[PDB]
């Protein structure tokens, strides 16, 4: 609802990834994006709901 | 082993619950907002020693405890010295603002001592090093609210006076008053339940 | 199959792991692992050693779980169960402690 | 760097006053230590 | 010289609609325009966003004084 | 031994120092964190019978704005005070304008001599502190926060402030370390500045009692 | 007797000690560097079984800083009620996070509030809530309902 | 108009990570003319393509030829002259990051625009002057097509 | 001690030797390891266990889980 802006991890999130490239293009679909209340990026889960 | 475990837990842990309410059943936040029981005494001057509820408040980051002291100041300074930096930055008609004024300069300035000062008060209060806090209002979300309602685009030159935020920040620090008054006990007051937050 | 193979593998060096402890309690050469008895000392080389294989197990029944598996994907949405649910259904159960 | 020079300055009356502050409380043991004499 | 926080708490609240709901299912004047409903909490809602809640709150301060506020006065939060 | 007790010697004659500094009165910078080798050059080095002795390296401080208001630490040889030893205490502390003391024993003193000192009491205040429990200077402690005795002019001002009987505060027992450290008495307010990790400082107030 | 009591070396009480590096940031010295960098240091602690405090606060080499108790009713006998607050917080917020949980503060200085009110240490159980002068119809509700009316 | 970037670029790996998604993988290519590297989820389902393709990707601001700026809502029923006639894989979706080697003082040379198609992200990456159409939060089009050449 | 005989000694400084070795604690275990940077001294020097993963910096003392 709304223009939410908000950043998650989902469960399978590799440790290594925020180091390296792809960092804000993640390969696994890690990495939730919400930005103006719009999923842009990532699996959810209960890390996130 | 869990099943023994479990009933014997029911038993004992709802006898603690129990007692617990019954020692602190009648204390509550008075008009005074100051935490009482019932014979009116004085439990806490403030509730939680902030006066802030237990709903609305997240964990949060403090960002000037533990950088270093050249990491730190290459990133809380506002140099007005660099000229290619600024322009960068601001826009054309606030990069001389900074750039002749010598008010404005020893204001940022100031500031920045402001800031070295809370940053070693920052230390006494959390030995250890430890960045994670329990505050009101998430600051980063609201400035990123911010970014995305009104377009920023961060890659532009922006026009907002770097002493707008100095004072603007100042005139904000007076409007969160947890305890009221003008007395130096309650300015103290003021000033010391609502440090951790500014 | 191959899995089968790798966690029957781990349990035999497992097992087999714990008879050089046993064999160096029983011939007098396990010393006591400072701030420890005799017999604390090795029951801690034991819990280890087996500890450690289950362990093991658990990660290659994760690691050979398809995309498609119904266990990981409840445990990787957080609905229900953990990573050590998969690893004692499919690989081992593990150690029954009491006290 | 005169108002460096100043409050420089100003630190060395503090280090005055502790030499004032020093020399008059050893100035009050000579009168005192003749009563830890005279209690025994 | 009122001292107390001039925002009307969730307690205030809850009373002062439930007590201003009760006089208007008992036949009170309105001091809103009805558009159109029947309930006596919707009825209440109503004028408490329009600030006409015949109410004012006494608050007892732990010393053994108090203040009152109309509703009016203070800042409605919800 | 004769090595440790010239130790603990000078153990308790420092904290003794920071308690008068932080009570109030006027010690030297000198004489407030000396070292334990100029402390052996400064008495004897020999306490086993010898110069070093105590009743020797007792301590008068007079306050920091009344130069006449002064208070006596004294240290008993004795490992229990008795009443006769106090008497002597006492009865030469009336040749001077003294009324404040301090009595440092070894081992506990008689609860018969405890009585003597409450006698005593609103003609000379005095009050004892195991050797014990001065090796240490609790203070210090990363648990023990900030305490300030307030004075009686603003004591009132804090019960007027909020609107507050002093029966209503926070309470502190006049037998508590903290109590004893600074030399309150019933019916005196403490001020305690305390780290808030919710708040960054929080100040309360507790009542002697 | 000689035999079972001596005291050859040693301080009473103190049952049997652990000599331990710490591990986690938890008892690892802390010390902001010459540039502000905060350096975690690694340096032995002593953990116990037994307690005693003002015997052991007083020992040379020993840190009278940072050497904390767990009994929160030596913290009272020996530090002073302010002190038991800080302590007996640390002690119930230790139980509660062990676990990973996670309780907001306000809950936790509010109990040791509560118990550190009146000076002595106040205990959640009629010895305690009910000495504390109340009055009677709080009371007898908790326990003892006919004694106390 | 409305063209943010064209070129033609090739297909250098299609899941070099190793397939992660079974119905969509990680094109990773490089462009002809402008020397741009790419990274671009594709449906793998209903467009699939193999190592050493080509196709033209044209990232269209509108779908329209001319430039007329739609709204952002799914309308089928539409008789406008589109982009996507000439096309055959055709997304929508937002840059939701920009990214450069700007310094302290001076400008970046290099941008990395980020889009996500719904999901499916997009890193297009190279000269920030071929890039100059991009801003963050703009809805924006895929329009490939491959070359049979 | 010191005007005691070369072996006397030797034997003495071997005795206290072992006391003190029994009386170290033993490390707790686990795989040392410089993939995971503690959040605290961004160090790389880390130790895991699997049981979910619980990681220790070995040079803070912090511990952190991934799950």
């Amino acid at each position: 609802p709304g223009h939410i802006n908000c950043i998650r991890t989902h469960s399978t999130h590799p440790d290594d990834e925020d180091s390296g490239p792809y960092k804000h293009i993640s390969p696994g679909d890690t990495k939730v994006v919400v930005e103006n209340g719009e999923l842009i990026m990532g699996i959810l889960c209960k890390k996130s709901l | 082993e869990g099943l023994i475990d479990t009933a014997v837990k029911t038993a004992e842990t709802g006898y603690i619950q129990r007692r617990l309410i019954k020692s602190m059943e009648s204390v509550m936040v008075k008009y005074d907002a100051t935490v009482r029981n019932s014979i009116n005494q004085v439990v806490q001057l403030r509730y939680g020693e902030d006066g802030l509820a237990g709903e609305s408040v997240e964990f949060q980051n403090l960002a000037t405890l533990k950088p270093s002291n050249k990491a730190f100041e290459k990133k809380f300074r506002f140099d007005y010295t660099n000229e290619r930096a600024l322009r960068r930055t601001l826009q054309e008609d606030l990069v001389k603002d900074v750039l002749s004024n010598a008010h404005i300069q020893n204001e940022l300035e100031r500031e920045f001592e402001r800031m070295r000062e809370d940053r070693e008060v920052l230390r006494v209060i959390f030995p250890t090093g430890d960045s994670k806090v329990v505050l009101p209002c998430n600051l980063l979300r609201m400035i990123w609210n911010a970014q995305k309602i009104f377009h920023i685009n961060p890659r532009l030159p922006s026009d907002l006076h770097p002493i707008k935020v100095v004072e603007g920040v100042k005139e904000l620090s007076k409007k969160l008053v947890i305890v009221n008054g003008d007395d130096p006990l309650s300015r103290q007051a003021q000033e010391n339940a609502t440090l951790l937050f500014n | 199959s191959k899995t089968y193979q790798d966690i029957q593998n781990t349990i035999k060096k497992a097992k087999q792991d714990v008879i050089e402890v046993i064999e160096k309690a029983h011939n007098n050469e396990l010393e006591p692992t400072p701030g420890n008895t005799l017999r604390q000392t090795f029951e801690n080389q034991v819990n280890r050693i087996l500890n450690d294989a289950r362990d093991k197990t658990g990660s290659s029944a994760q690691k050979s779980l398809s995309e498609y598996n119904n266990f990981k994907s409840m445990v990787v949405s957080g609905a229900k169960g953990s990573k050590i649910n998969i690893s004692q259904v499919i690989a081992v159960v593990g150690q029954q402690n009491v006290e | 760097r005169q108002k460096l020079l100043k409050e420089q300055e100003e630190k060395r009356l503090r280090e005055k006053e502790e030499q004032k502050k020093l020399l008059e409380q050893r100035a009050q043991y000579v009168e005192k230590t003749k009563n830890i004499l005279m209690f025994t | 010289k009122r001292i107390t926080t001039p925002y009307m708490t969730k307690y205030e609240r809850a009373r002062v609609l439930g007590t201003r709901a009760l006089q208007i299912a008992m036949c009170a004047p309105v001091m809103v325009e009805l558009e159109g409903e029947t309930d006596p909490l919707l009825i209440a809602m109503k004028e408490l966003k329009a600030r006409k809640i015949p109410i004012i709150i006494r608050r007892y301060l732990p010393d053994g004084s108090y203040e009152d506020w109309g509703v009016d006065e203070l800042i409605i939060s919800d | 031994d004769d090595e440790e007790e010239t130790y603990r010697l000078w153990k308790i004659r420092k904290t003794i120092m920071q308690l008068c500094h932080d009570r109030g009165y006027l010690v030297t910078q000198d004489e407030l964190d000396q070292t334990l080798e100029e402390f052996k050059a400064q008495f004897g080095d020999k306490p086993s019978e010898g110069r070093p002795r105590r009743t020797d390296l007792t301590v008068l401080v007079a306050h920091n704005d009344d130069p006449t208001d002064q208070m006596f630490v004294f240290f008993p040889e004795e490992p229990k005070v008795g009443i006769k030893t106090i008497k002597v205490y006492c009865q030469r502390m009336q040749e001077e304008n003294i009324t404040r003391a301090l009595i440092v024993v070894q081992q506990g003193m008689t609860p018969s001599a405890k009585q003597s000192l409450v006698d005593m009491a609103p003609k000379y205040i005095l009050e004892q502190f195991l050797q014990q429990e001065l090796l240490i200077n609790i203070t210090e402690h990363e648990l023990v926060p900030e305490h300030v005795v307030m004075t009686k002019e603003e004591v009132t001002e804090l019960l007027a402030r909020y609107k507050l009987r002093e029966n209503q505060l926070p309470r502190i027992q006049a037998g508590d370390p903290v109590a004893r450290y600074f030399g309150i008495k019933r019916g005196q307010v403490v001020k305690i500045i305390r780290p808030s990790e919710t708040a960054g400082r929080y100040i309360t107030y507790r009542l002697v009692q | 007797n000689m035999l079972t009591d001596m005291t050859l070396q040693g301080i009473e009480q103190i049952s049997k000690v652990y000599m331990h590096l710490p591990q986690t940031d938890n008892k690892k010295k802390i010390i902001i560097t010459e540039d502000g960098e905060f350096k975690a240091l690694q340096e032995w602690i002593l953990e116990t079984d037994g307690v005693s405090l003002m015997r052991v606060l007083s020992e040379k080499d020993v840190d009278p800083v940072r050497t904390t108790s767990n009994d929160i009713v030596e913290i009272f006998t020996v530090l002073g009620i302010e002190a038991v607050r800080k302590a007996l917080e640390r002690e119930l917020y230790h139980v509660i996070s062990f676990d990973g949980s996670y309780v907001n503060y306000r809950h936790l200085a509010l109990l040791c509030d509560t118990m550190t009110c009146r000076g002595h240490l106040m205990a959640i159980t009629r010895h305690g809530v009910n000495r504390q002068d109340t009055g009677p119809l709080m009371k007898c509700s908790f326990e003892e309902t006919v004694d106390v009316l | 108009a409305g063209i943010l970037f064209e070129d033609i670029f090739d297909v250098k790996d299609i899941d070099p990570e190793g397939k992660k998604f079974d119905r969509v993988s990680r094109l990773h290519c490089e462009s002809e003319s402008f020397k741009m590297d790419l990274i671009l989820d594709v449906n793998i389902q209903i467009y699939p393509v193999d190592l050493g393709d080509k196709f033209r990707l044209v990232i269209a601001s509108t779908l329209y030829e001319d430039g007329t700026l739609d709204d952002g809502e799914y309308n089928p029923t539409d008789d406008r002259p589109s982009r996507a006639d000439q096309f055959e894989y055709v997304m929508y979706g937002k840059v939701y990051r920009i990214e450069g080697d700007e310094t302290s003082t001076e400008a970046a040379t290099r941008l990395s625009a980020y889009v996500s198609y719904g999901g499916l992200l997009m890193r297009l990456q190279g000269d920030a002057n071929n890039l100059h159409g991009f801003e963050v939060d703009s809805r924006v089009y895929l329009l490939m097509k491959k070359l049979a050449f | 001690e010191e005007m005691a005989s070369d072996e006397l000694k030797e034997m003495r400084k071997n005795l206290t030797k072992e006391a003190i070795r029994e009386h170290q604690m033993a490390k707790t275990g686990g795989t040392q390891t410089d993939l995971f940077t503690c959040g605290k001294c961004k160090k790389k020097n880390c130790t895991y266990t699997q049981v979910t993963t619980f990681v220790v910096c070995n040079e803070c003392g912090n511990r952190w889980k991934f799950c």
